[PDB]
């Protein structure tokens, strides 16, 4: 069975400290034996700022108990810079605590830090392993926002290369092969096309993209994803909507749909009458733009009725 | 009052289409179509005057919601240790879904929160998660704490908002200790940055009169920046090297979304020049409309594109929507109404698939088929409550709050970091002063605008935007500590 703490040779000399919340506390919580045990040592190691071994120790006892504990991770991260501890061991731990389903805005915090600490000169190898890491769930949100942190941060030193950049956008590109409702592949590729600072603004680059997306919309026409990213472009880099409307129009009723739409489609697609009333109202037709935003709040977006209507009135 | 806004029941039900190209989200998607769906059809129609035979009655069992927080001043079990740093959004969460829910605590218990949390603040600065000899101070627990203290505290000597006043100086010092010069925050020393923490500071500088030039300095860049093209707001801006540019880290997000417009929000109300940096505030309620879901998945919120309706998205993306709204009044006003979002077909989400199952532990939940928690028993009431209240921010409720501000009384003026880092002279403190005092206490119910579906039986309190407590908490809380009456 479990040993405690005040029973232990290695221990004999910390007097443990108790939690002081006082005599009748709100939300107390019923803590094991073996977590109460290491909070009371942890109080008396932070207490007297002992910097060791033992510490080291403790802190992943109770990180395990707790992937949420702030501030035993930032006592933890204070002992790995005091005593000089390898960070790259370290780094296998935190690849550990993913398996073992330990996890936390704290935990990524952690390793961010190290990281940057570390300052690899090619992060080449961390790159790939945050790749891996999204099999279990490839929309992770702390996974998604480090891997832009690992680019932006380590592009602002100068240390990835235009072939990193390059199979970066075929890695963007098989993700939204595999699943192209995948929202988060659809932020990065934002980032690596459009938003980065080192990102090519050219006549090419802008044809190239429009036939990404509208390829991508023919390929699933109620992706929601593929609409917002049409419409964040057209608006960053301020390109009209009419020359763009033979694509779009057969879903009212450069890549063209395909000649009988893809089964399981019906007609009107919702943001395809968006697309058209932002169209009329682009060629000052507020006239035609109100009858569209009409029927969308009465006939085809029905849940969205007021939004539509409060459009509708706009128009005048 | 519902012309723009039909019911769930009234509209035909039918699953995303799959335009013949299966995928991950689609299975998932589906799957919790039929699971919410299912629930609809069991339950019997809460606009029906008269309720069905043999379905179930949706009406908010308030008494089975009561006694699921009930724990909290008893005791929690064991596996509620993933939430010991976060005690204070414990306590948060059942004070404030008391509040919304009508339910009183007596003197004695709110004695008890108060002292609880005390034990929580640092002299050094901020609370943490947990007392102040086993955790460090940090910003969204400090937030929490804020906030029980406005829904049990009182301005006796056992009120704990007295010990608020003296703890000013060392929580704007603890403030500044987190400041990072692009405008972000660390939540606590070592920690994260991202707009929870700037959406979290800036709720309670602004009750507590710890506002200062330094305090804002690049706060309105760092979260404007983190819209996304898609009009919602990303955890967090990188700037590249004051910045040359700031780059958004990630998707649009619901809970992000909230803190950004809120944060942005509190900003407008502080008269430095040039600031805050404007949002896109037009894309913002574009964004946050097209997260109300489809009937077929009951009309709940999701938090971001192609991912699942949960019911704490009600308050995250739900209580954002007035704010964006403001904002776009604003905007059309310097260039020179119908429900904004579906205000019935949100009610019926809460009432009919966020509750947990009758005569069970009671509480509210994600979706049909998880547990029910504190949190999403806050978050679903506090959404609940935006939809069921038309609340808007109002120019001359303002105005009103301008002409009975006393600028000669108030609390000790922040002493700042560095020399030059207050405001210039009194006049501009006070100015200050005035503006942010009559700003946070300028959001109202409007008259008429209530909607209550399933009758009146199932109507809850009014929240406050941007702050989410009670306007009978915001108001005396807040006059405590500008030393108005
Ligand atoms: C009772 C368990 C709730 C878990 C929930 C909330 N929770 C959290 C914890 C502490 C303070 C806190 O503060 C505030 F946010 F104010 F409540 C929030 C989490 O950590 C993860 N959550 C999981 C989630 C349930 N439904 C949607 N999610 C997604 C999510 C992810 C991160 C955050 C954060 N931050 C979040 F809020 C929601
Ligand atoms: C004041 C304060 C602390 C506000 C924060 C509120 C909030 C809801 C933040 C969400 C952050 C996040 C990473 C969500 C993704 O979780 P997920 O993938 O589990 O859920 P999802 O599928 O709904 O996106
Ligand atoms: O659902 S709720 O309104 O929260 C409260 C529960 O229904 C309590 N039901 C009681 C059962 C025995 C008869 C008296 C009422
Ligand atoms: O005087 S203050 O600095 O304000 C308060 C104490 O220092 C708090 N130190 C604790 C020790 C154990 C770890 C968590 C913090
Ligand atoms: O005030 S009104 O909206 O006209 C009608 C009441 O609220 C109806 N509430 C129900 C009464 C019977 C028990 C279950 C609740
Ligand atoms: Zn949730």
């Amino acid at each position: 069975t479990y040993i405690p703490m005040s029973q232990r040779r290695s221990w004999a000399d910390v007097k443990p400290i108790m939690q002081d919340d006082g005599p009748n506390p709100v939300v107390p919580i019923m803590y094991s034996e073996e977590y109460k045990d290491a909070m009371d040592y942890f109080r008396a190691i932070a207490a007297k700022e002992e910097k060791s071994e033992r510490a080291l120790e403790l802190t992943e006892i109770i990180v395990r108990m707790n992937p949420a504990h702030y501030t035993v991770w930032q006592y933890r991260f204070s002992l790995l810079t005091s005593l000089n501890k390898s960070l790259e061991d370290e780094l296998r731990l935190m690849n550990e605590f993913a398996v073992q389903n330990l996890k936390s805005y704290q935990v990524w915090h952690h390793r961010l830090l190290l990281l940057d600490r570390i300052s690899p000169q090619d992060p080449v190898s961390e790159i790939e392993y945050i790749h891996g890491s999204l099999l279990p769930d490839p929309k992770n949100y702390h996974t998604w926002a480090y891997l832009h942190w690992l680019y932006s941060h380590f592009s602002t030193l100068g240390r990835i290369s235009e072939a990193q950049w390059g199979s970066e956008l075929d890695w963007c590109n098989e993700m939204l092969r595999v699943d192209g409702r995948n929202n988060s592949a659809w932020g990065w590729r934002w980032y690596l096309r459009v938003s980065r600072p080192g990102a090519e603004t050219s006549s090419r680059s802008l044809q190239d993209e429009l036939i990404y997306i509208l390829k991508s919309i023919h390929l699933i026409p109620h992706n929601v994803s593929a609409w917002n990213y049409l419409r964040g472009f057209l608006k960053h880099f301020s390109l009209p909507l009419v020359p763009i409307l033979p694509a779009i129009l057969p879903y009212t009723a450069f890549p063209m749909p395909s000649d009988p739409l893809p089964e399981d489609t019906p007609l009107p697609v919702p943001l395809a009458l968006e697309y058209l009333a932002d169209s009329f109202i682009e060629q000052n037709r507020v006239d035609d733009a109100a009858k569209v935003f009409e029927k969308l709040s009465s006939e085809y977006d029905q849940m969205r009725a007021g939004y539509w209507e409060f459009r509708r009135r706009e128009c005048a | 009052a519902t012309e723009f806004t039909p019911s769930v029941y009234s509209l035909v039900s039918k699953p995303l289409p799959s335009n013949s190209r299966p995928s991950a989200t689609l299975d998932e998607q589906a799957e919790t179509e039929d699971l919410i769906s299912q629930l609809f059809d069991l339950t019997a129609d809460p606009n029906a005057l008269v309720s069905e035979h043999g379905k179930r009655y949706s009406g908010l069992r308030k008494q089975e919601h009561t006694q699921f927080l009930a724990s909290s001043f008893f005791q929690l079990p064991g596996k509620f240790v993933s939430l010991d740093a976060s005690r204070p959004w414990l306590v948060f969460w059942t004070v404030h879904s008391l509040d919304l829910l009508g339910v009183a605590l007596d003197q004695g218990t709110k004695d008890r929160v108060v002292s609880t949390l005390l034990h929580f603040l640092s002299p050094k600065g901020g609370f943490g998660g947990g007392p102040a000899n086993s955790q460090i101070p940090h910003l969204l627990p400090t937030y929490a704490s804020v906030c029980s203290l406005a829904i049990a505290g009182n301005d006796s000597s056992t009120g704990g908002w007295k010990d608020l006043a003296a703890a000013r100086q060392s929580i704007y010092e603890f403030f500044m200790r987190c400041k990072r010069p692009d405008g972000g925050f660390v939540v606590c020393e070592g920690g994260e940055v991202d707009v929870r923490g700037t959406y979290c500071l800036l709720v309670v500088a602004t009750l507590l009169d710890i506002i200062t030039p330094e305090l804002l300095h690049n706060v309105d860049k760092f979260v404007s920046a983190c819209q996304t093209y898609e009009g919602g707001f990303a955890c967090a801006s990188f700037p590249f090297p004051e910045p040359s540019c700031r780059v958004s880290m990630a998707e649009a997000h619901g809970g992000y979304t909230s803190c950004s417009l809120n944060s942005h929000f509190l900003l407008t109300s502080v008269p430095l020049p040039s600031f805050p940096l404007s949002i896109d505030a037009n894309a913002a309620l574009r964004w946050t409309v097209l997260q109300q879901g489809e009937p077929i998945e009951g009309g709940g919120f999701r938090g971001r594109t192609n991912k699942l309706v949960d019911g704490c998205y009600s308050w995250w993306v739900g209580g954002g929507a007035p704010v964006a709204e403001e904002l776009v009044r604003r905007e059309k006003s310097r260039k020179v109404i119908p429900p904004i979002f579906n205000r019935v077909a949100l009610q019926e989400f809460t009432l009919v698939a966020a509750q947990q199952d009758p005569g069970s532990t009671g509480g509210l939940r994600d979706k049909p088929g998880k547990r029910p928690d504190q949190y999403h028993t806050c978050n679903n009431l506090s959404g609940l409550s935006i939809a069921q209240h038309k609340m808007s921010h109002s120019p001359s409720t303002v105005s009103s709050n301008r002409l009975k501000f006393d600028a000669s009384k108030g609390l000790p003026a922040v002493k700042p970091v560095a020399p030059g880092g207050g405001w210039k002279n009194e006049d501009e403190r006070q100015n200050a002063r005035r503006e942010i005092w009559a700003n946070a206490l300028g959001w109202i119910e409007e008259e008429g605008g209530e909607i209550i579906v399933g009758g009146k039986d199932n109507r809850i309190n009014t929240t406050t935007p941007v702050f989410n407590i009670l306007g009978l908490r915001l108001k005396p809380f807040i006059n405590y500590f500008y030393c108005q009456e």
